């Protein structure tokens, strides 16, 4: 579908105290969560712009949060060094995990909804179990500080970016590093995976070629501080397109609902929506006064919302 | 007001004032005749909404008590017995009372229980009324001049006041002397300076008011006319009960008369339209009337 | 009753009167004055004092004789069946129907509605006057005797008060259609505030204010409007004399506004009582600001 | 003033000058009513129209389900002799205040002019009053205007002098009244429902006469059955004076007679003692209309065949209340 | 009242029988008014029945009467007898007369 | 597709999931093909059936919305909520245009007169209480029942509405002169959901149920009344006698409604199951595990084959019919 | 089961004649106005 | 309004709704049912004995 943000706003909702970290999409209900340095999480209605509640239960700044399929629990990582859990149905903190030394950067959930990842300075990944609360197993292998890290769509392949130039792509039964890249000018911030519906896209957008099974292989895209969004393939590890054209570091990257267009924010004060296709689309949208954190695509409502450090959170139609 | 105040307004402008200057309180309109009118008059005195209830001709008796202020103070809290249940009266509940009938009757205690304000047609508001309207259909551009420069001139006066009010706040609040601070200087000399510009924008904005009258003066004598026929309107009851005209009555006559008038279709000289609109006022007035 | 009384030689003589009846067996009222004029006020803080209970009909715009029965019935079992001392206070504007001063007629002379009590109340009736009977000693089986008792101590206990406006018309019509108001009553003309009770009234009420000018030149010719006004007034004085000329200004605009044939609003003393409060309060501002 | 004499145009009013929003009351003095004129007004306009009469409680249900269904529909609502309950007008004022209704909806109320109507009810809507003619010229008008132009233009030619001698005869005998002890013996209601049933006694006879042939002899037609008709069933029913109906009769057969189709014919002798009405020579409706257009503004008594100096006291009666009028209301 | 003249309406309908209503202006003036509407709609039937190009082989005649349909006769009429001379008797409305 | 003998199948059509608090009730645009469900978030959202996207949510209510009902124009979508308020909406905006107060405690229906010049409501103040819709005044109370009254219907000429109480009892009244036609009780415990016969069915239930034709004409009203006694009674207005008595609910029936073509009953309840029956044979057909959980209420189209039940799960279902 | 809760209210004052009465209410409603009551009593409830 | 009841030794079996604390929301918040009057509970509202 080809839902487009517009240069107009409709909501400019800002409550926190502190810089914005980022912002999520509940997967069934009207609600959006930003995560910000104070400590505290927002609740708001998207639809209505409405803030709805705060959850304070985290010491130091709160870096990643993300939700699971149900939009039943929510997981939270900070800077105090723990994990937390949130029940969203009470919007209560029901199990605090610790470990996993220094800041932790960011924690994601597998489609599975029976195991949490994580990511922080201690260079390191660590996979913990939801129900007990126990780390069964370390990755380990990047030599720096991971910065942000994503599973599949079926919690078997995980992909993790680290300051160490290095995106680092793992498995959940032979904990090895698949595939390893390390090609980008600087920092990388920033990744995120290909949905079912832009994998037929890109076989004609970029030529390659499909092996004996035919299925393309999966795909990873990695955004770095060095002004350039480059797409991977996971399967066979060599570039396919590089796009350039942002001012500044980039802070994050997804793709489309529709996966035909590419929308990104970055520290250039503007958001850029991209198309990979034929290189037609170039907006360039301004989003904040500051520098602009975090995004997010909803599923299937056309609505995007983005995170800065002006404290304020953004909510742009799209059409 | 002191009693709760009784509206009189025939046309009812007045019922959308009370609206507008208590829309943020969140004020609700209601009715004697609505049955549920004692649920909505219990939501107010407890959450100290404002009320205005139309066609006091019904009125409730169960207002007794409250118009009366007879409250009871116990415990820190006001007590009002509405009916047989005692409720908290909220100090912010205020509740007015209108109709649309200036001819309405009402028993003395009722009269004795609210302060009565009348929303009558006086003979210099309906002369700018009309004055006003046959401007903005016979000269738009001139209507609309006039419209935006009462605009500046109101909020020039705003910001006069603003700024003089500020010249007095400061000077009232600097711990010392002027000179002690250099700031003080600096929002005096701001204040001082920004009113030099707002005097010379009252000033030219003045000139143009002078343009804007002298050019509604040719309009004068067919506002004054309405007034007159207006007034003669209102008092053709003397002579029999049938001849009962509202205001409404008389504007779509005017309305008609500058609008909706065949004799205007291709004439096109101010002093000759003029002439047509005030000849056939007093024709199309008589042909409704009569 | 949280609302402040101003109290004058007027006051003090009508509570001296109200209290009078109030003490007597079968002692009703006929409250006779301008609305507004504290008639029910008065009447319950004097019934307040002798222990009386203050019951005021309810009445709304669907208001039926039904339900008026209904009150009469909650009324007299209280002051029949339960020895409570009621002092029933009703006003014109409360009778509806001409049934409901039917209904009062005959309770005011006699003390009972014959009519009132029938069936299954009529039996709820007779047996809460045998308990009620038991308290004072009573040993009353049969149902006749039973209704003397409650009839006697309706007598005793109820009491009724009814106030309306001055209106001579309206006082013939009352005098035929209600006999027993005029017979079973004691009248007490309230009227209008007179000039001294609005001078008094003004007096107590302006006294916190300054009011004080000592360098005010008394005129040759005093518009003097309330008669026992000092011979040489003070500015305060001359402010209250003021005060009762405006009041009767609008009487006098009225009968001219009414003589022309225009609609007229009666003034009431609540009006007065608005006028001076209005007064206070602009005083109190305008000097403050100014200061 | 020239606009008052002129019948009314219900059509262009109620069309254009009022607003849905504005009931139509439509005020009558006694023996007149408006209902009739809503309900032709109604028909040439193809709209249909709910006419409901008020005085049942069942009434007022109609009333008030009438009104909700055209507010929505466009339709038109017809309530009459509204006045007889005062009360019921109250709230129906109420209700029509705060109303959003359909652009082409419409509303009339029907009634008598009686003290007992509420004043909002009258500032709320368009007043019209519904009264006798102020002169015979004015009274040709309406009863020429209420009768379709079909209706006269049928076969027969001579139906149309029929028609202007009826409605002539119809204009004297109604401007009589407002001599009560002179022109008549008592205030009779000769009102539009005469006039309707004699236009049908016209058409019934001179269709059973002339069998669809364009023009018949003045002679053949039936004088004596239109005489005695409208002398014993039609107008003569209301009266009941021996002496008003020998008034009537002489009406009757000075106008009704083969010699009314005469160029010579008179209507009325020595109207200012000189001159005299003459019966126009027109065959067709516009002549005949043509004519009543032409008639002089001044009129007497004597048109009537009264004396002329009947409308003296009257008149200087009206003069004096007048100056009162004036008087009362500076 | 409307009902019981409109249910003795009813019954001259369908009999076909003369009704002679004396003293009609005996009624209340609002009552008058309203039983306008009812013989409106009874001559109107007869009014419709009377046209040549009815047959009697269609469906029957009907007038709408306490909201009802019925069969309306044509051999059945109303007369009223009146005394306009009493004081205090009801005034037959216009559109009544 | 029979055109007038299609029922629900199996395989749901879409699952449509946005609520935070269980469905409510779910109702069908009379004119659009679009529909309108009410839950307990105090929110009424409003979904496409065809392409099962959601559109927007209608908040304003402070507390659960309990009834959402149309006019039969459509332009008019009539919300009671548990805050005491009934609210009318201007669908086309989609904005509240009027809140009406009055209620003394939860208010748990709300229905629009066919006419569409009225609004029919029922509270836990064991009232059923009426008002304008262009003024919003309320002009009748209805009273005589003596527990909470759950729903309120009327029938298809709007002159009698009818009603379930917790008093165990069905009361059907004549809003013009508000008097309680009928008191129907046979229902051994609380009543839940009402409905009434459309026009295309009177010849079917009175071929069905053996009942001889009447002289007049007209079979009577019909009514049907589910309760939490697991049954299904069908009623006749004009008689007050129970024409039959539907069992095979495992649990508090909360739904009831006729088949558009007036073949079959469709019926829904807390056993997890939507279920349509015969009254023909009184019996049963096809039983269908509609939800995860309770099923609040079910609609019917009156043109395409569309079912729509709400559920405590906060998903709403759409069913093909074939 | 749609049984009607019926407690009675005890105070210092609840007396024999007291008890009778609410036996006489709840024997009404459920003998004369069929309906099913699930009468819940304590001993403390039991003053005589 | 705060309340303290000395003598709980000839306690009054009418406090039993207020110890309990048997309230139901909805329908006016928070809904007592004290003997047969549906009386709404004050949230500030706390007994000692
Ligand atoms: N002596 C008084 N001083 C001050 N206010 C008074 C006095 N008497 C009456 N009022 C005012 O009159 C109001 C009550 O009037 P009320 O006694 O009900 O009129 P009525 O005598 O017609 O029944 C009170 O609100 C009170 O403010």
């Amino acid at each position: 579908k080809e839902w487009i943000p517009r240069p107009p706003e409709k909501y400019a909702l800002s409550g926190h105290r502190s810089p914005v970290t980022r912002v999520i999409f509940h997967p069934v209900f009207s609600v959006m969560v930003s995560a910000s340095e104070d400590a505290t999480i927002k609740v708001w209605d998207y639809e209505t712009g409405d803030f709805e509640r705060t959850l304070k239960g985290h010491t130091d700044s709160v870096q990643d949060i993300s939700f699971d399929h149900s939009g039943k629990l929510l997981a939270s990582c900070s800077a105090d060094m723990t994990i937390k859990l949130w029940d969203f149905q009470g919007f209560e903190c029901i199990r605090t995990m610790h470990g996993h030394d220094h800041n932790v950067s960011s924690v994601a959930i597998m489609p599975n909804g029976d195991h949490i990842v994580s990511a922080s300075r201690d260079k390191t990944i660590k996979m913990w179990e939801v129900q007990t609360g126990y780390c069964v197993k370390t990755f380990t292998g990047h030599r720096e500080w991971v910065r942000m890290v994503r599973p599949n769509q079926d919690g078997t392949l995980i992909a993790s970016c680290s300051n160490d130039q290095t995106v680092r792509v793992w498995v959940v039964a032979t904990k090895e590093c698949k595939a390893e890249l390390r090609e980008h000018e600087h920092v990388v911030e920033c990744i995120s995976w290909a949905p079912e519906s832009s994998y037929s896209s890109i076989s004609e957008a970029t030529g390659s070629e499909t092996k004996k099974s035919g299925k393309p292989g999966p795909f990873l895209l990695s955004g770095s501080r060095d002004k350039t969004i480059k797409m991977w393939d996971v399967s066979t590890g060599m570039c396919l397109m590089t796009l350039v054209g942002h001012d500044n570091w980039v802070r994050g990257v997804l793709f489309h609902s529709g996966g035909k267009f590419i929308l990104s924010c970055a520290d250039d004060k503007t958001l850029r929506v991209w198309d990979y296709k034929n290189k037609r689309c170039m907006k360039t949208l301004n989003a904040h006064e500051h520098f602009v954190t975090s995004l997010d695509f909803h599923k299937t409502a056309p609505y995007v919302v983005t995170g800065s450090v002006d404290q304020t959170v953004k909510v742009w139609e799209c059409r | 007001f002191n009693r709760y105040p009784l509206i009189i307004d025939p046309s009812g402008q007045a019922t959308e004032f009370i609206m507008n200057e208590y829309k943020d309180r969140k004020i609700t309109r209601t009715s004697f005749l609505d049955d549920a009118f004692r649920k909505n008059l219990e939501s107010a005195l407890r959450f100290g909404n404002p009320l205005l209830v139309q066609d006091v001709e019904s009125y409730d008796p169960v207002l007794n008590p409250v118009l009366n202020r007879e409250v009871r103070r116990t415990g820190g809290r006001v007590l009002i017995t509405l009916g047989d249940q005692d409720i908290d009266l909220s100090p912010s509940f205020v509740i007015f009372l209108s109709t649309r009938d200036p001819t309405v009757e009402f028993p003395p205690d009722l009269c004795s229980r609210v302060t009565f304000v009348n929303f009558t047609v006086t003979r210099s508001s309906l002369q700018s009324q009309c004055l006003n309207e046959v401007l903005k259909a016979e000269r738009p551009d001139v209507d609309e001049k006039r419209s935006d420069l009462l605009k500046l001139q109101g909020e020039f006066q705003l910001r006069l006041r603003q700024l003089e009010k500020s010249l007095l706040q400061a000077l009232n609040e600097v711990k010392g002397r002027i000179l002690d601070d250099d700031t003080i200087i600096t929002t005096l000399e701001n204040l001082k300076r920004e009113a030099a510009e707002v005097t010379r924008k009252v000033e030219e904005t003045d000139i143009v008011m002078q343009e804007v009258e002298t050019v509604s003066q040719q309009y004068l004598p067919l506002s004054t006319a309405c007034s007159s026929i207006y007034f003669t309107m209102e008092s053709l009851k003397q002579i029999h009960f049938l001849y009962q005209y509202s205001l409404q009555f008389f504007l779509d006559i005017y309305h008609n008369v500058l609008y909706e008038n065949p004799n205007l279709k291709g004439v096109t000289d101010h002093t000759q339209r003029l002439s047509i609109i005030t000849k056939d006022l007093f024709q199309v007035a008589f042909n409704r009337v009569a | 009753l949280d609302v402040p009384l101003v109290l004058f030689n007027e006051v003090l003589d009508h509570v001296l009167r109200i209290d009078r009846i109030f003490r007597q067996p079968q002692g009703h009222l006929l409250l006779i004055g301008v609305s507004g004029a504290g008639k029910t006020t008065l009447s319950r803080f004097v019934a307040w004092m002798n222990g009386l209970s203050v019951y005021q009909i309810k009445v709304h715009r669907k208001y039926t004789g039904e339900d008026f029965d209904e009150d009469l019935r909650t009324v007299l079992r209280r002051s029949g069946c339960k020895n409570e001392k009621i002092a029933f206070i009703m006003d014109e504007s409360n009778v509806l129907d001409s049934g409901f001063l039917e209904r009062m007629n005959t309770l005011l002379a006699n003390g009972e509605v014959p009519g009132l009590f029938e069936g299954d109340e009529y039996a709820t009736l007779m047996t809460q006057c045998k308990e009620g009977a038991q308290k004072e000693g009573l040993m009353l089986d049969s149902h006749e005797e039973l209704y003397k008792w409650f009839t006697s101590q309706v007598i005793r206990n109820l009491h009724v008060v009814f106030t309306m406006n001055p209106s001579s018309e309206g006082l013939k019509d009352r005098a035929a259609t209600s006999p027993a108001l005029f017979n079973r009553c004691v009248l007490n003309w309230f009227g209008d505030w007179s000039t001294e009770a609005l001078y008094q009234v003004g007096k107590e009420f302006t006294s916190k204010m300054d009011l004080e000018k000592p360098n005010y030149i008394v005129p040759d010719y005093m518009p003097v409007v309330y008669d026992k006004l000092p011979q040489p007034p003070s500015h305060r004085e001359a402010i209250v004399n003021s005060c009762v000329f405006v009041h009767q200004t609008l009487h006098q605009a009225n009968a001219r506004l009414a003589k022309r044939g225009g609609r007229t609003m009666a003034i009431t003393p609540r009006h007065y009582l608005d006028f001076i409060n209005h007064y206070a309060n602009l005083f109190h501002e305008k000097r403050s600001e100014l200061e | 003033m020239s606009i008052m004499e002129q019948p009314l145009d219900l059509t262009h009013i109620v069309g254009t000058e009022v607003k849905p929003n504005t009931p139509v009351l439509m005020c009558s003095v006694p023996g007149y009513d408006a209902s009739g004129h809503v309900e032709d007004l109604a028909a040439e306009q193809n709209t249909q129209i709910t006419s409901i009469a008020i005085g049942s409680a069942e009434g007022f249900n109609q009333a008030d389900k009438a009104i909700n269904t055209a507010v929505k529909s466009g339709r038109w609502v017809m309530l009459k002799n509204v006045h007889l309950a005062p009360g019921w007008l109250m709230q129906l004022e109420k209700k029509l205040h705060s109303l959003q209704p359909h652009a082409c909806f419409r509303l009339f109320l029907t009634m008598e002019i009686n003290p007992k109507v509420p004043v909002n009810l009258l500032r709320a809507g368009r007043i019209f009053v519904f009264e006798p003619p102020p002169g015979v010229k004015a009274n040709m008008l309406r009863t020429f205007s209420s009768i379709p132009v079909s209706r006269i233009c049928k076969s027969p030619n001579e139906r149309a002098r029929l028609y202007f001698l009826l409605a002539w005869f119809h204009a004297i005998i109604q401007e009589r009244l407002r001599y009560a002890p002179l022109g008549w013996s008592k205030k009779y209601e000769f009102g539009e429902s005469d006039l309707r049933s004699a236009c049908d006694t016209v058409d019934t006879w001179l269709d059973d006469t002339a069998k669809g042939r364009q023009n018949i002899s003045p002679d053949k037609i039936p004088w004596s059955a239109l005489k005695t008709l409208m002398a014993q069933s039609i107008y003569g029913g209301r009266v009941d004076n021996e002496f008003d109906q020998r008034l009537l009769n002489t009406f009757l057969e000075r106008l009704f007679t083969t010699r009314s189709f005469d160029s010579e014919f008179k209507l009325a002798c020595k109207v200012d003692g000189h001159k005299d009405i003459q019966m126009p020579d027109g065959i067709r409706r516009e002549e005949f209309v043509q004519w009543v257009e032409l008639l002089p503004d001044t009129q007497t008594p004597s048109w009537l065949g009264l004396p002329n100096n009947a409308e003296r006291v009257l008149l200087t009666t009206q003069g004096v209340d007048m100056i009162s009028k004036m008087l009362k209301m500076q | 009242d409307f009902q019981a003249m409109g249910r003795i309406f009813v019954g001259l309908c369908q009999v076909g029988a003369w009704g002679c209503f004396d003293e009609f202006n005996r009624l209340e003036e609002r009552m008058l008014s309203a039983v306008s509407q009812q013989v409106q709609c009874i001559q109107e039937a007869l009014r419709e029945h009377s046209n040549p190009n009815y047959d009697k082989t269609s469906a029957p005649i009907t007038c709408e009467l306490l909201n009802k349909q019925v069969k309306v006769s044509p051999d059945m009429a109303i007369f009223i007898t009146m005394n306009p001379g009493y004081a205090g008797r009801s005034n037959l409305p216009d559109n009544l007369k």
